RNA sequence: GGUGAAAUUCUUGGACCGGCGCAAGACGGACCAGAGCGAAAGCAUUUGCCAAGAAUGUUUUCAUUAAUCAAGAACGAAAGUCGGAGGUUCGAAGACGAUCAGAUACCGUCGUAGUUCCGACCAUAAACGAUGCCGACUGGCGAUGCGGCGGCGUUAUUCCCAUGACCCGCCGGGCAGCUUCCGGGAAACCAAAGUCUUUGGGUUCCGGGGGGAGUAUGGUUGCAAAGCUGAAACUUAAAGGAAUUGA
């Protein structure tokens, strides 16, 4: 239907076409379903800023703003592994 | 105007009586003076002891360095803690056209102590040979390295910090790989690089006295 | 025309060859391509090394020597006068004696 | 005419040739 | 008004049989039916409450207390966290790099939670809305629609005033001037676009 | 390997997917080996564990989740629980 | 210093730092942490020039040897540097003069090593990669 | 600290130095070389897993199923753009200090963007072997990788075969020198840059004196910078390649 501006087709001409750039890639993973690390089905949508609902298994995670999640997040789980392996071991 | 080398005063230090020369130095430290502590403050000091002056008859291409661990009046007591060959000698018996062959490996002791032991081989050219390359292929490297990983993890996990020392010593581990190894491919410049430690276990006045008295 | 068979550098089979600076003008030139020499030179020099001696406590058992990697690029090799332009039968030697 | 330099030369012409068509 | 989502923890009371139900800031990953520690003996985990002293160096927190006892003060909000930098045991004295960079020698007894202010990532979006504007202050307090002092008559602002719409006085301002007149940039050290990291 | 030695059961052997079947062969002998997802419910874990003890018959925790357990068994859904009825391949081991 | 017998030798670590600019010559206890002295090229002469010279290098080579003297050390043993890690491997100038003239006064010196600082690779090299000067 | 020689600058609030630790993000030295793998751009710490491939071997299998290729498509050094993670080291732009008649530069100290990872763009280089792919023929000598075959011996597992490793060769696939009146070439140089007038094995891309000009215009891609496709008018008798002796 479109050429290039995708989801962001609802906003026209009314923002800078950098603006509706940056934005696109934001509201697409803000709106999409992400597959289920519990249960394993593609229903955790999300609540609101930061948190994220399943709706088969009624499982709330605090997650991103937009992404299930951040990079950070990633991060920082994976130091605290090796931190706490290091004191153990 | 004042000179500092009087507010200090020096103390002997005495390695494990398991060597050759128990004398190694004498190193100077400030007084107490109600603020600073002597004890304390040369306590994590380690001082540097080549197998050339902590022996008679041992090669001179093998460094020692102790850790601090109690203080005895006016003597320093000490503990090995790790050691390294030569960079002089390191660089010298690598050479053109050869083969090295590294392994890592951690294992920790029965007495608490975790240990990172480095091993080393060179791809040994033999006598009548003539061919200008003498390399060992993927294959080979990987059940070489192996075979370090498996000598040395049996070497260290059942002895204990005074075995795995009094084992190293003489470099008994660096020819046992190079003499098991000699079936798939005979090395010629075999020891272990370095051994260093990861974890202590608290410190004992009763283990480290056991060590100097024995 | 090549005026090299090798074009300067030692590298025919691989792609790329990370670069190394020049000691007497700090430019950057592929290290297969320039001139690489291996110095040794005695901390003392051979003439003054009788007058430290001299001064020195030890029972003539020290002798530091000082070993330093010596780059030049090709537009300095020259003025070093080290790599003296050579003969047209001249370019296909080696070593030199 | 140094090749290279040339070439900018010849870009910096056409970016103010894009540049007066746009306006015109 | 709070970007950072919050997790509603039930606890037990040690003394008399009751649940206690406590508002924590919600550490990125936690997940309803969890388990969460709290206390000296507590595993590092992302969501347990742990003094710094036994944290490791380069444990990442949040929620961090500011002076012993306190309830959290410190790396609040929603993708914020704090570093443990090195302990002196000697002393009972931690140092910890705030979100801000700046560095603070607290106390080892304070308390945290193992990892980072979920939420992140909120800025990034651009509001792109003089209306997701009001409606994001609708929730917080009365200060989005702000006029310019340049805008302004000379009696209510320093810079209003004049037949064109300029300052007229430079903007950085002391930092003992009175209530009225501490507008502008106060205290400025420096000004302009900056070239580098500036930091104390 | 343990999911190659699965996917000759699937050819050969007999299985039942799912936890409502897995149950019912263990309370009826039938069952030699059970497969859990990693992801599988807790409580499910532990009952599946100690059905698995009273009916003398061995717990395998899959490296995977129900996702890929199912991929592993040819099927495109996901599996939690599986029992093997029959093995036709060298899955008796463990 | 120590009280020892004239037959033995108060034995401590020297490294010599060697650099193209300015040669650094050090001499502490054993593990280091205790510090006897320091003497370089830069304080021996007005101009910032000749801290690499040889001269300079055994004028403050004679600064090591008179002032340890004075503490009550004789014996050193030597570890040498470069520049290292990045820059040259290689010992500058102010190397040879500066253990010249600590031979000729007569102090003590067994042991050598080299523990300059090598990479299995450190990171980009100053300078970019063109163009001289 | 650094320069041919000097400095800006960090410095008695203790820099530099040596010792013990912690954190950060890059990169894997001496091994590592006319050696290997990939269609190219490319690929180097140990370990696990996934999928793929050349050569070899074969008395297995289909039996012409066959190679470059209009139109069309995918990957494609580095740099650059957008977006999100931290900036360890280097380092456009920029700043400061020296050197000269000027220095908008080389030298030194910082240093943003960049150099790092992730998703989408950007598709360029001396992407050079300045050297298309498939196929037959067309000297040799000393070597290297793989695989397969034969062996006097040396050596370790040991106590036998066997498994490793060195030496001698053979066979097929290679990256390759070196000599050589094979030959061709204008020569420089090359077993292909040969079998070419004694001209035909198949075929794609691509050139037609030098400029104008990789320009104008149209089309298309891109956020931009720019990329791909791409003339004409007019103007010139040379521009060029190799080699000869001097300077
Ligand atoms: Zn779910
Ligand atoms: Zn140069």
């Amino acid at each position: 239907r479109t050429k290039k501006v995708g989801i962001v087709g609802k906003y026209g001409t009314r923002y800078g076409a950098s603006l509706r750039k940056m934005v696109k890639k934001i509201e697409i993973s803000q709106h999409a379903k992400y597959t289920c690390s519990f249960c394993g089905k593609t229903k955790m949508k999300r609540r609101a800023v930061g948190i994220w609902h399943c709706g088969s298994c009624m499982k709330t995670v605090a997650g991103g703003a937009w992404t299930y999640n951040t990079t950070s997040a990633v991060t920082v789980k994976s130091a605290i592994r090796r931190l706490k392996e290091l004191k153990d071991q | 105007v004042v000179d500092p080398f009087s507010k200090k005063d020096w103390y002997d230090v005495k390695a494990p009586a398991m060597f050759n020369i128990r004398n190694i130095g004498k190193t100077l430290v400030t007084r107490t003076q109600g603020t600073k502590i002597a004890s304390d403050g040369l306590k994590g000091r380690v001082f540097e002891v080549s197998l050339a002056d902590l022996q008679n008859d041992e090669v001179a291409f093998r460094k020692f360095k102790l850790i601090t661990e109690d203080v005895q009046g006016k003597n320093c007591l000490t503990n090995f803690h790790g050691m390294d060959l030569t960079r002089d000698k390191m660089c010298s018996m690598v050479k053109k056209w050869q083969t090295m062959i590294e392994a890592h490996v951690d294992v920790k002791t029965t007495d608490g102590y975790l240990l990172r032991l480095f091993c080393v081989g060179f791809t040994k050219k033999r006598n009548n040979q003539i061919r200008k390359t003498s390399y060992a292929q993927h294959q080979q490297v990987r059940q070489i390295r192996k075979k370090m990983m498996e000598i040395m993890t049996r070497e260290v996990q059942t002895n204990d910090l005074k075995e795995v020392v009094n084992k190293l010593i003489p470099d008994s581990i660096g020819k046992d790989i190079e003499k098991a190894c000699q079936s798939i491919y005979p090395l010629h410049d075999v020891f272990v690089r370095k051994v260093k430690m990861l974890k202590k276990p608290k410190f004992e006045l009763g283990k480290l006295m056991e060590l100097h008295g024995e | 025309t090549k005026k090299r068979r090798n074009n300067g550098r030692a590298k025919k089979g691989r792609g790329h060859v990370q670069p190394i600076r020049c000691t007497n003008c700090a430019r950057c030139v592929p290290k297969d391509k320039a001139i690489k020499k291996f110095v040794i030179r005695n901390i003392v020099e051979a003439a003054a090394v009788r007058d430290i001696s001299e001064a020195s406590v030890f029972d003539a058992y020290v002798l530091p020597k000082l070993y330093v990697k010596l780059h030049y690029c090709v537009s300095c090799a020259i003025h070093s006068k080290v790599v003296r332009n050579r003969s047209r039968e001249a370019r296909k030697d080696r070593t030199p004696p | 005419m140094r090749a290279k330099w040339r070439k900018k030369r010849m870009r910096r012409l056409k970016r103010k040739r894009r540049k007066m068509r746009q306006r015109s | 008004g709070r970007g950072a989502p919050l997790a509603k923890v039930v606890f037990r009371d040690p003394y008399r049989f009751k649940k206690r139900t406590e508002l924590f800031i919600a550490a990125e990953g936690i997940h309803t039916g969890q388990f969460v520690y709290c206390g000296k003996k507590a595993q590092l985990n992302i969501g347990n409450v742990l003094p710094v002293g036994t944290m490791p160096e380069g444990t990442i927190v949040c929620c961090l207390e500011e002076k012993p006892g306190d309830r959290g003060k410190l790396a609040r909000a929603s993708g914020n966290y704090a570093t443990v930098i090195s302990h002196n045991p000697e002393t009972k004295k931690t140092r910890v790099k705030l979100p801000s960079g700046s560095k603070k020698v607290i106390s080892s007894a304070n308390r945290a939670v193992v990892g980072v202010v979920a939420g992140g990532g909120r800025i990034d979006k651009p509001i792109l809305k003089a209306g997701r504007a009001y409606h994001k202050y609708k929730a917080k307090r009365n200060c989005w629609p702000r006029v310019r002092g340049v805008a302004m008559n000379p009696v209510e602002h320093p810079f209003g005033g004049g037949n064109h719409q300029h300052i007229g006085k430079p903007s950085t301002i002391r930092r003992d001037a009175p209530a009225g007149r501490k507008v502008g940039l106060i205290a400025a050290r420096r000004t302009g676009r900056l070239r580098g990291t500036k930091t104390v | 390997s343990i999911n190659s030695r699965l996917q000759l059961v699937m050819k050969s052997g007999k299985y039942v997917l799912g936890y409502k079947q897995t149950l019912k062969m263990i309370r009826q002998g039938k069952a030699k080996l059970v497969i859990l997802a990693n992801n599988c419910p807790a409580l499910r874990k532990s009952e599946i564990e100690y059905y698995a003890m009273l009916a003398k018959t061995g717990v395998h925790h899959y490296s995977g989740n129900n996702i890929e357990l199912g991929t592993a068994c040819g099927k495109y859904y996901r599996v939690c629980t599986l029992a093997i009825i029959d093995p036709g391949d060298s899955d008796i081991i463990r | 210093g120590p009280q020892v017998a004239e037959g033995e030798n108060v034995f401590g670590v020297c490294h010599i730092f060697a650099s193209f600019n300015d040669t650094f010559v050090h001499v502490t206890d054993l593990s280091g942490k205790e510090t006897i002295c320091r003497v370089t090229g830069g304080m021996k002469v007005k101009a910032d020039r000749d801290e690499s010279s040889p001269y300079a290098a055994m004028l403050a080579a004679q600064d090591v040897a008179q002032r340890c003297k004075e503490l009550g050390i004789t014996a050193l043993h030597i570890k040498l540097r470069a520049t290292g890690g990045n820059r040259t491997k290689t010992p500058g100038p102010g190397a040879q003069s500066a253990l010249r003239a600590l031979a000729r006064s007569g102090m003590k010196i067994g042991r050598i090593e080299d523990v300059t600082p090598i990479p299995s690779d450190s990171t980009r090299r100053k300078g970019g990669r063109r163009g001289r000067r």
